[PDB]
């Protein structure tokens, strides 16, 4: 299912906005506009293969599998395990 | 840059930013939740060197808890064959081969691992010298050699064990003939101490067994072929046998320490395994036998204290039956037992520093490393509290 | 049975010990058939 | 307290004392092994500089405490105040 699933993973804190990737970045969907999803995703997903190769560093056995940063003013979640990147854009609290 | 400026900015006083912030991490990530009976358990058996030629001591490595030393002494099927043997086992992975092979030119009737050294293998043989294998070398040859002279033993050295701290050990051996004695583990070209065991004015003590209680490196008990344990003071104005004990009417086979810690003490108790299947639960502040467990019409062969069960203790037989007493459940059946195939008289058991794991020798040369259940292994708290009562019972 | 000065508090001590040895000789005839269905194993310790 | 902070991170599971990493890479209190500590906090300053980087493109007014790498064999907790980058190894469970 695809609707269920994003009304599911919005209406659980009311988030602001999240679309299903399943490509490896480059984001078609926009849940608030193109740009800001788009560009900001294909972003994150660089950001994240470049973390898999630091965690690959210190054993290449490890993956990342799990992903959020909570700072003074945002909290953004992706959780890779083979091309699946979430986004989550939510308050810091 | 260097490590010098690093210190003063450390001692430097605006770091309560930094403890507010290292505060705040802790304790937001103090939360933590998640994502999402007696039995063959392996064995060891080799052919070039395990054919025939029973197995004579078992030990285990304290560093490397995965880690047996085996003794293969009796060398009558090829003169030409190696005369003594000793082979290393691995826990870690299952191999059909031992790891490392270790000959020497007498045939070896005991062996430990090193304590200071832990790539070090120390052993016995039937000559009286005190064999040592530095496994970094590539050699089977002896790496250093204990000389047969009067100052060293020149009877069939049977216990061997390396004592003391990481920074003061001490390589104790003791002979058939009573003569203990001290060496370094780094230099064993000259006896750093030794001296002969004798009970009242000229008795020698024909010694076939030790152990020290754990802790003590000054005092410990041996256990002699004319059957009456002695206890002895390593170091001292009294150094030699200090104890007389009845004992039983058959060789001493095997002998061991108390060997648990955590709840009251009970060093003091230690049991004998005699030649007439008679082990004896019993301290050494006493001189009468506390417990006679008798059964059989054959005789054990070794009896070790479990290393984590104040009360376990296993018991070799030489029909193949291995059989474990736990006093606390019972005192006069055995509280596990089982048989080993094909019924060989085993020779030695050895419990894993865990605990958790028994070996046993054999009479052809195939060690078998069993394991038991979990409830008859591991203690309870109670269980200490149990034994005291028990012991107190008679 | 208590501190009955004459002879026939012994007596009905008689009588307490008869039925208590009634008992008591169940008591017996338990031990001994457990005892029965218990042996025939060998002579070692817990058998005999 | 130096030392208190360090009986109080040593508290947590799978952690030894408190190691921090200065803006060198090099981190200024030695806990672990001294060449896998060093290479690791490096690549994780690099990885924590550009994602700072990634975080003023958008967010020019943030800043970064809290970042959660897990595995399926350990977890790093990374946290810079603004100069001293805590790492906390920590296990999952």
């Amino acid at each position: 299912e695809v609707e269920e699933t994003l009304k599911r993973l919005q209406s659980q804190k009311g988030v602001q906005g999240i679309i299903v990737v399943n490509t490896e970045g480059i984001p078609i969907k926009s849940t608030m506009d193109n740009p800001t999803t788009t560009q900001y995703a294909s972003l994150m997903h660089s950001f994240i293969l470049k973390a898999r190769s630091t965690v690959r560093d210190i054993d290449p056995q490890n993956d990342l599998t799990f992903l959020r940063i909570r700072s003074k003013k945002n909290e953004i979640m992706v959780a890779p395990d083979k091309d699946y990147f979430l986004i989550v854009i939510q308050n810091p609290t | 840059l260097t490590e010098e400026e690093k210190q003063q900015i450390l001692h430097s006083e605006e770091f309560l930013s930094f403890f507010d912030h290292s505060t705040r991490i802790v304790e937001r990530a103090l939360s933590e939740q998640i994502n999402i009976k007696l039995s063959l358990n392996r064995q060891f058996f080799d052919e070039r060197w395990s054919k025939h030629r029973v197995v004579s001591c078992l030990d285990w490595s304290s560093q490397y808890p995965e880690l047996l030393v085996a003794s293969y002494n009796n060398n009558e099927d090829a003169p030409h064959e190696p005369d003594g043997v000793a082979l290393v086992w691995n826990m870690k992975y299952k191999k059909t081969t031992p790891e490392y092979v270790f000959h020497c030119q007498s045939a070896v009737m005991s062996a430990t691992f090193a304590k200071f050294h832990p790539n070090l293998v120390v052993g016995g043989t039937y000559s009286g010298q005190i064999v040592l294998w530095d496994n970094r070398s590539n050699k089977r040859t002896p790496v250093q050699r204990t000389p047969l002279s009067a100052a060293a033993h020149t009877h069939p050295v049977y216990c061997v064990n390396v004592v003391g701290t990481q920074n003061a050990h001490n390589l104790i051996s003791i002979s058939t003939d009573g003569k203990i004695c001290s060496w370094s583990l780094d230099m064993l070209s000259h006896p750093q101490d030794s001296m002969e065991l004798v009970h009242k004015q000229s008795k020698a003590v024909a010694v076939t067994s030790m152990s020290f209680p754990v802790g003590d490196v000054n005092n410990f008990v041996v256990g002699s072929e004319e059957g009456s344990v002695y206890t002895a003071c390593r170091h001292g104005s009294k150094a030699g046998i200090s104890e007389m004990f009845e004992g039983h009417q058959g060789p001493i086979t095997g002998i061991h320490c108390h060997a648990a810690v955590g709840a009251v003490d009970f060093s003091h108790l230690f049991v004998t395994s005699s030649f007439d299947w008679t082990v004896k639960l019993w301290t050494t502040k006493n001189n009468k036998p506390l417990y006679s467990f008798e059964d059989n019409a054959d005789y054990v062969y070794d009896v070790m204290w479990s290393p984590t069960h104040p009360a376990l203790f296993a018991c070799v037989d030489g029909m193949g039956r291995l059989d474990l007493w736990n006093l606390n459940n019972d005192t006069e059946v055995p509280t596990a037992s089982i048989s080993v195939e094909g019924n060989p008289a085993l020779n030695r058991v050895r419990w894993t520093h865990s605990g958790r794991e028994i070996a046993v020798g054999d009479s052809e040369g195939q060690i078998v490393i069993y394991d038991v259940g979990e409830q008859i292994a591991v203690p309870r708290n109670d269980e200490w509290a149990r034994f005291g009562r028990t012991l107190a019972e008679i | 049975d208590g501190l009955d000065v004459s002879k026939e508090g012994t007596e009905a001590w008689e009588a307490a010990m008869k039925r208590y040895d009634e008992r008591i000789d169940r008591v017996e005839t338990r031990i001994t058939a457990r005892l029965r269905d218990q042996l025939g194993t060998a002579k070692n310790a817990n058998e005999m």
